[PDB]
Order: C-alpha cells, then sequence, then structure tokens
C-alpha cells in the first residue's frame, strides 16, 4: 500500500552526458530500477537499491537510503534510451521516458485537403503535418472560417527519430462531408520554439 | 449460539482441538480498511511462525503454543504483502468435532478473539477498519482449515471464520 | 536459461473474459512466487496479485478483487490469469513476472496484449494526401497516404516497395470514437522529383487480408 513516485516523466539527457531519475516513496532498501524499451518487458538493471545485474554496464549506477532513491547514468549512450521504473515490493513507479537532447529545429508544416476520393464516402479528413522538430511541445490550432476548432482532431507524435533526434506530429481535422462543404478556409496554425512567429497553413476548399 | 464448519472426512470427537493461533495475508493495492484473509501463502509460512505444536494443520493453529498475556502479532516484513502475519492467542479457542461432519466453536469467543486481533492489527498498521475475508483461493489444504489426527487429514471450510468488519 | 512464455494476442469483445497463460522453464516453478503486471499502452505498470505455486494461494490488487483468478498447473509449470467482465480500459499488455530473492522481478514473460472493443475486423480505406504548393516548401514536397478506418492493430505501410525509406514518417495508430483505428503516413522528397517519379504506398493489414498499393499523384 506504498506509492512511489518517479520524476521526471520525461528526460531529454545530451548525449555523453549523466541523467538522474529520482524515485520517493510516499511512506537494506528493497528498490529496484528497470529499463523498458518498445515492445519489451521491463529490464532488471539495478537491485537492493545499489546492486548492479549482471552484464549491466558500470555507468548505471543506483543510490539512496529510506525514502528517496536514485538512478544515474554517468554518460548516456543512445542504446540508453528507454522507459525506466522504480519498484518497492509490489509497487512501480511511473516511469521515466529517456531522450536524447538536441537543438532546436523548427517544423515544416504541410497541410492536406482531403481527398475527393475520401468526400466520395461522406467524410473529410483535414491533415496538418509537423515535420522533423524539437523539443516535441508544440501547440496545433485548427481554424474554420476564422473559428477556432474544439474537439473534432486528433494528434499523433513519432518517437524520438533514431538518426536525427527529432520529432514529427500529424494533426487531422475530421468532419462530415455536409459539414465540411458548408465552410470555406481550412487553417492549422502552429505555435513552436523553432519558430520566429506562429506559421498558418491554409486553403480554400475548392 | 455456534459457528458450524463442514469438514471431510467427519472428524471424530477424540480431534477435537485448541486453536492456539492462525496464520494471515494481508490483502494487497489500496478507503483507510486492511484487508486480512488466512494465509495465501504454503508451509514455509506455516513454519516460519514457529507456534505450532505437533500437529499438522493450515490458517489455524491447534493444540500450538500460547502467548503469555494478549495476542501477539509477528510479521518477517508488515510491508510485504507475500509474507503471512503469525497471529498467536493468549486464550485458546476450542474446536470440538462431533464426529458427524461438523466442527464446532463459539461465535462469543471467536468474535472476541477476533476483536483482539483486530486491534494489534489497528496499532501495527495504524489503521481504523480492519476487515476479515475468506481465503482469496488455493488447493484443498490451504483454501480451507486442515490438519491431521490420528493418521488421516481432514478438510473444513473456514469462510464462516473470516467474514467481519471491527472499527 | 530461466524463460517465461506466454500465449499469444487476443481481441475480446467487453463483457467477455481472457484467459492468459505463463509457461516457465529453468527452474523450479514451486519455488518462486509469480506475480501478474499490466500496462496500458503508453502507460505505466500495475500490479495485479501474486499467487505461490507451491499452494495455488493467491493476493489479489484490491481494484480486481472478484474479477481476476489466478491458477497454476504445477504439472507443467504454467501459470494462468483470467480476467473477466472486461471493459474497454482494460485494454493492456499483461506480463508475468518471477520474483526473485532480492525481490525484485529478473524473468518476465514476453507479455500478452489483450485489447478489449467492440469492433470487428475491418480493413482500411487508404487515401492519397497528394502534394501541392500547400504541402511544398523551399523544394521540398510533402505527400502521404491516409489509412482510415481500421481494426485491429497494426497495418505496415512502406513507400515504393521498400525502395523510399529517406524523410519517411508512419504515425502511431490513433483510436477514433468509432472504435477504428486509422494514422497517416508521410515522406518529404524534391519538389523537382514530383512530375518524374511515381510515388506509391505499400499498405498491409494482415488481420484482414487487406493489401493495398496507392499512387499518390501530384495536384
Ligand atoms: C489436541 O489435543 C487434544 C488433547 O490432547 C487431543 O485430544 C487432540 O486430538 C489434539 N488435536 C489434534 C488435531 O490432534
Ligand atoms: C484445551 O485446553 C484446555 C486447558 O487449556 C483443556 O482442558 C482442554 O481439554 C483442551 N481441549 C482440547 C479439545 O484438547
Amino acid at each position: 500500500d506504498i506509492v512511489m513516485t518517479q520524476s521526471p516523466d520525461s528526460l531529454a539527457v545530451s548525449l555523453g552526458e549523466r541523467a538522474t531519475i529520482n524515485c520517493k516513496s510516499s511512506q537494506k532498501n528493497y528498490l529496484a530500477w528497470y529499463q523498458q524499451k518498445p515492445g519489451q518487458p521491463p529490464k532488471l538493471l539495478i537491485y537492493w537499491a545499489s546492486t548492479r545485474e549482471s552484464g549491466v554496464p558500470d555507468r548505471f549506477s543506483g543510490s539512496g537510503s529510506g525514502t528517496d532513491f536514485t538512478l544515474t547514468i554517468s554518460s548516456l549512450q543512445a542504446e540508453d534510451v528507454a522507459v525506466y521504473y522504480c519498484q518497492q515490493y509490489y509497487s512501480f513507479g511511473g516511469g521515466t521516458k529517456v531522450e536524447i537532447k538536441r537543438t532546436v529545429a523548427a517544423p515544416s508544416v504541410f497541410i492536406f485537403p482531403p481527398s475527393d476520393e475520401q468526400l466520395k464516402s461522406g467524410t473529410a479528413s483535414v491533415v496538418c503535418l509537423l515535420n522533423n522538430f524539437y523539443p516535441r511541445e508544440a501547440k496545433v490550432q485548427w481554424k474554420v472560417d476564422n473559428a477556432l476548432q474544439s474537439g473534432n482532431s486528433q494528434e499523433s507524435v513519432t518517437e524520438q527519430d533514431s538518426k536525427d533526434s527529432t520529432y514529427s506530429l500529424s494533426s487531422t481535422l475530421t468532419l462530415s462531408k455536409a459539414d465540411y462543404e458548408k465552410h470555406k478556409v481550412y487553417a492549422c496554425e502552429v505555435t513552436h520554439q523553432g519558430l520566429r512567429s506562429p506559421v498558418t497553413k491554409s486553403f480554400n476548399r475548392g | 449460539d455456534t459457528i458450524t464448519l463442514p469438514c471431510r472426512p467427519a472428524p471424530p470427537p477424540h480431534c477435537s482441538s485448541n486453536i492456539t493461533g492462525l496464520i494471515l495475508t494481508r490483502q494487497g493495492g489500496y478507503a483507510n480498511t486492511v484487508i486480512f484473509r488466512p494465509s495465501g501463502g504454503d508451509w514455509r509460512d506455516i513454519a516460519r511462525c514457529q507456534i505450532a505444536g505437533t500437529v499438522v494443520s493450515t490458517q489455524l493453529f491447534l493444540n500450538g503454543s500460547l502467548a503469555e498475556e494478549e495476542v501477539v502479532i509477528r510479521s518477517e516484513d508488515w510491508r510485504d504483502n507475500a509474507k503471512s502475519i503469525c497471529v498467536q492467542l493468549a486464550t485458546s479457542v476450542e474446536i470440538a468435532c462431533t464426529g458427524a461432519g461438523h466442527c464446532a466453536i463459539s461465535r462469543a469467543k471467536w468474535a472476541n478473539t477476533l476483536k483482539q486481533i483486530a486491534s494489534k492489527l489497528r496499532e501495527q498498521y495504524g489503521a481504523k477498519t480492519i476487515i476479515f475475508k475468506p481465503s482469496s483461493g488455493g488447493d484443498p489444504e490451504f483454501v480451507n482449515h486442515s490438519f491431521n489426527c490420528g493418521g488421516e487429514f481432514f478438510y473444513c471450510a473456514s469462510t464462516q471464520l473470516f467474514a467481519s468488519t471491527w472499527f | 536459461q530461466v524463460q517465461l512464455v506466454q500465449s499469444g494476442a487476443e481481441v475480446k469483445k467487453p463483457g467477455a473474459s481472457v484467459k492468459v497463460s505463463c509457461k516457465a522453464s529453468g527452474y523450479t516453478f514451486t519455488g518462486y512466487y509469480m506475480h501478474w503486471v499490466r500496462q496500458a499502452p503508453g502507460q505505466g505498470l500495475e500490479w495485479m496479485g501474486w499467487i505461490n505455486p507451491n499452494s495455488g494461494g493467491t493476493n489479489y490488487a484490491q481494484k480486481f478483487q472478484g474479477r481476476v483468478t489466478m491458477t497454476r498447473d504445477t504439472s507443467i509449470s504454467t501459470a494462468y490469469m483470467e480476467l473477466s467482465r472486461l471493459r474497454s480500459d482494460d485494454t493492456a499488455v499483461y506480463y508475468c513476472a518471477k520474483i526473485s530473492g532480492s525481490y525484485s522481478f529478473d524473468y518476465w514473460g514476453q507479455g500478452t496484449l489483450v485489447t478489449v472493443s467492440s469492433a470487428s475486423t475491418k480493413g482500411p480505406s487508404v487515401f492519397p494526401l497528394a502534394p501541392s504548393s500547400k504541402s511544398t516548401s523551399g523544394g521540398t514536397a510533402a505527400l502521404g497516404c491516409l489509412v482510415k478506418d481500421y481494426f485491429p492493430e497494426p497495418v505496415t505501410v512502406s513507400w515504393n516497395s521498400g525502395a523510399l525509406t529517406s524523410g519517411v514518417h508512419t504515425f502511431p495508430a490513433v483510436l477514433q470514437s468509432s472504435g477504428l483505428y486509422s494514422l497517416s503516413s508521410v515522406v518529404t522528397v524534391p519538389s523537382s522529383s514530383l512530375g518524374t517519379q511515381t510515388y506509391i504506398c505499400n499498405v498491409n493489414h494482415k488481420p484482414s487480408n487487406t493489401k493495398v498499393d496507392k499512387k499518390v499523384e501530384p495536384k
């Protein structure tokens, strides 16, 4: 009945630099640390707070006592990108996702009207693409004849690119064909740290 | 008024015993209430309590050792719900078997025993509401109160013993 | 070598039950507690309970009491987790994990994805995301394919049969309120190539036996 909280939820570390993940309990220390990669179970790295499992590289170390514990990666390698969990008895922390920190990159922004093929089926998807940006935080807003849209779009973001460490994002605005034909100007506006001012892509239906 | 436990096969009268302790598991997960069931462990849990006599039994210790003045509870690790909680009584509770398929226990004596157990668990876990619930399940020897006697092995359903709330 | 091998992925309707198995080898099966832990997509690890393989005794997380049943067959060293009265938020990867003497989980099953949904198997519709001037910036054009309304996951996408990989981005699927999934796959290419190079997105959806090759043409 003890809650383990991890901070932060997400950590961007520059290659070859130190990463520090905290785990605090809400109430020999039996803390263990796990590393999880996509499509795999968690893998045990440390147990008894500081004992390294066999085969685990020396750059991983755990410390702490009582209430606060720390996992340190002394020199981050690309292969260390993963989600890390602490565990005390049968309570797991919420996870810390470790990613590579790189310089800021502005997205390239593209908009795609619905195809004539799709419109023939009775629905209209409008897609806004933000390509190869960093960091992940971005604000994408849909305006239809200047009216800000709410509740009719969905976003999806790629995992960090293994080659250049950027992200890409798609935002899809879904409307019925009837609702799509009611309006003229469709616009997606993108705010991002790499942009000197927000970028709008738009089109007139037809 | 008594609590009548069904047993198979029928324990003969000379197998009536004195309940001197019991072994519990604290339920995991997360209301300020704490839930206990008869142990989900096995023989290792029972042996490490070190309060049994010569009788081999599960859930309840029969003809074991008694505490001096009051109920005593012990655990290898209170924070590990996979370690059972050893409960050693101070005054035994008699369980009389009739030879007809049942063994009976006084309801008032069992209720007063559970109240003392609840009180000790309340001080250990700093809670307010203690709830006893039946076994979570398991093989016949462990989901029932089982015990040997005279070369024979007996199984008694214990669900009526673990069904109360204590404030 | 210790190995925990779990049963295959399952798609269930809400209200049904799922039974996941976990076959253990390489160690004394009855000597270590087996725990079950689940992970909803994108989320953390949630402990469900343990079973003592020697006795069959269990301790469930309070959240699952009356819904989960953990058993084992010691003659074949296999643990089972049955979860009944399934809801959509029981969609998760389910793991068996063997505790060690240091009270950590040194060995895990590979995981069993359980998807709870009312939807029926359905292949995707594939629509072009055509390059134009609204998808052009400084000599680079974006184009793609919208892969819409399929169930269950996954679909696969490639471009020109694997000849085009540079600049390809295939996005994680999103679950729509219809219960069906949708994703996009995009690629950036030189805008000078639009009139000379053909771009085809190759889409496959094994569960429905759907295979679509969609040519994406400018304008
Ligand atoms: C407990 O002790 C009593 C008295 O010695 C005896 O009659 C009874 O058989 C014992 N219980 C068991 C289960 O052997
Ligand atoms: C229980 O113990 C009392 C003395 O403490 C003894 O007189 C009685 O016979 C015992 N009961 C059984 C069933 O062995």
